[PDB]
């Protein structure tokens, strides 16, 4: 709160951290893209797709 | 430098130069774009048994000597003299194309040439992958229509063909409106024509073959995976041009341009094609080669290639068909130049070997389809006539954003989707 209740303080330093999560996120998708990208895609039978890929 | 072309009762076509041997045949106006899918390889058949062991030994003692060929409009059966025996062959013509063509079919002879051309059209399928593939590209290209039946037939109509089969269809496409006797070596034009006058009884005259229905392209693909093959084989085309069109020299100069290469053979890595120097640097290739194809009713234009480079075949496909965008719209003169020269040779290497049965063959396609043949020196004149303006017209209407065709086997899991090259047959302008 950065102080009694929740006031200016704590307004101001929610403003400043929901500026910055936001980038967080977009770092975490990097590397949520990362890992997706070492085995590829499932898809819906649940087997290898690997015999019959296209771009 | 000749061409004697007269029609008797028959059509009579002869060139002359002395050479060494005469080669005598006749050259029938159906092959086997005119069979059926359920007879097809019967053209392939007859041709085996002209040449077999019973017919080649008749021949043999009589010191002549036998070729023939199919292909897809044309079929050729083909006696080489010693050139004062040029009435012998004659002779053996007619004791196989009357006498003989009911005895040639007796049921231990047939049965084994049809064993024959059975291991024979199998070996083909099981091991020549490069031209394997190129039949398969004429099958994908020309789907249900005549120029997609292969010429050696498929296994299975191959296996089901009867004594029956061989007859009907010699007695459809063996006419006399359906022939031509071709003569080549040394011999005179009289000195043939008349000891074909000599002996009358036309045989079936009066009788037209049965007609049919229109070829056609279809941009279209077959891919016959097979990852045990050590590389991969495709063949690429767009609808080229038929013989007798009007761009048919603009189309072979065309091909020349992008020509064919070989990576082991030093001389070949130093050819003036601009495309060399793509696909040199991380070897894309064992070797290419474009052709334009030319038939009656239509063509191919593209090119076949082989390559080891398994994981990098989007880029052999890519550089070479940008580089095909060029004749649309950067074609160079120089290049234009080169490749008129390059044609002249090849051409040239073609129509003068020193080998009368090519010369044949040669002659005989020609004018089974329009009634003469255009002379060497003619050809140069229409090569030399080509400007840059010619190549982009042409391009512009057969490869600029046209549909393909597409074959391969072996190692293809890297050659991309259709769309992909299809895509590739344009580039992005403002
Ligand atoms: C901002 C959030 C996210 C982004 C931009 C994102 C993006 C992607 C992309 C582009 C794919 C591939 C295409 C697809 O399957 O839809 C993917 C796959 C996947 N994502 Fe996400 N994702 C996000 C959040 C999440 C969350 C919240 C979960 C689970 C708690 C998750 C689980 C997965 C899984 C398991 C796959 C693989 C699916 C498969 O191939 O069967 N993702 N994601």
């Amino acid at each position: 709160w950065g102080g009694f209740s929740v006031s200016n303080p704590t307004i101001q330093r929610f403003f400043a951290l929901h500026y910055l999560v936001p980038f967080i996120i977009a770092a975490m998708v990097i590397m949520h893209l990362m890992a997706l990208h070492i085995h590829g895609s499932s898809n819906p039978l649940g087997i290898t797709g690997n015999l019959d890929r296209i771009p | 430098a000749e061409v004697t072309q007269l029609s008797n009762g028959i059509v009579v076509a002869t060139e002359h130069n002395p050479a060494h041997t005469a080669s005598v045949g006749v050259v029938f106006g159906s092959g086997a774009a005119n069979e059926n899918p359920y007879n097809n390889g019967v053209s392939n058949l007859w041709k085996n048994i002209f040449l077999s062991k019973e017919n080649s030994a008749v021949a043999a003692k009589e010191g002549l000597a036998l070729s023939s060929n199919i292909s897809r409009d044309f079929q050729s059966y083909i006696v080489s003299s010693l050139p004062g025996s040029t009435d012998k062959s004659l002779d053996f013509l007619n004791q196989s194309f009357i006498q003989q063509k009911a005895n040639l079919l007796s049921s231990s002879n047939f049965e084994a040439t049809k064993k024959s051309v059975l291991k024979q059209v199998q070996d083909f399928e099981d091991n020549d992958h490069p031209n394997r593939v190129l039949e398969h590209l004429h099958s994908t290209a020309f789907q249900n229509t005549p120029l997609s039946l292969p010429t050696r037939g498929t296994l299975e109509s191959l296996e089901n063909l009867v004594v029956a089969d061989l007859e009907s269809f010699a007695n459809n496409h063996f006419l006399n409106s359906n022939a031509v006797v071709v003569g080549t070596g040394n011999i005179k034009h009289e000195d043939l024509v008349n000891s074909i006058e000599s002996k009358n009884l036309s045989l079936q005259t009066g009788t037209k073959p049965v007609l049919k229905k229109k070829a056609a392209f279809l941009g279209s693909e077959v891919r016959l995976r097979d990852d045990t093959l050590p590389k991969a084989w495709i063949s690429l085309a767009v609808e080229g041009e038929p013989v007798n069109s009007p761009n048919y020299f603009v189309a072979k100069l065309a091909a020349q341009i992008f020509g064919s290469y070989n990576a082991f053979e030093p001389a070949s890595r130093l050819q003036g094609i601009k495309l060399l120097d793509n696909i040199q640097e991380y070897q894309l290739c064992d070797n290419f080669n474009h052709f334009s194809l030319s038939y009656k009713d239509s063509g191919l234009w593209g090119f076949s290639t082989a390559t080891r480079n398994v994981t990098m075949i989007d880029d052999l496909i890519h550089f070479t068909l940008k580089q095909w965008n060029r004749l649309t719209i950067s074609v160079t003169d120089t290049e234009v130049e080169r490749a008129k020269s390059l044609l002249k040779l090849q051409l040239g290497q073609l129509y003068e070997s020193g080998n009368p049965v090519n010369d044949a063959n040669l002659l005989g396609a020609e004018v089974l389809i329009k009634g003469s043949k255009l002379s060497l020196g003619e050809a140069f004149k229409k090569i030399d006539a080509i400007t840059v303006k010619d190549v982009k017209a042409w391009a512009g209407k057969r490869l600029w954003d046209q549909d393909i065709a597409i074959a391969g086997t072996g190692q293809i899991e890297g050659l991309l989707d259709y769309m992909r090259i299809r895509s590739d047959m344009s580039m992005m302008r403002w």
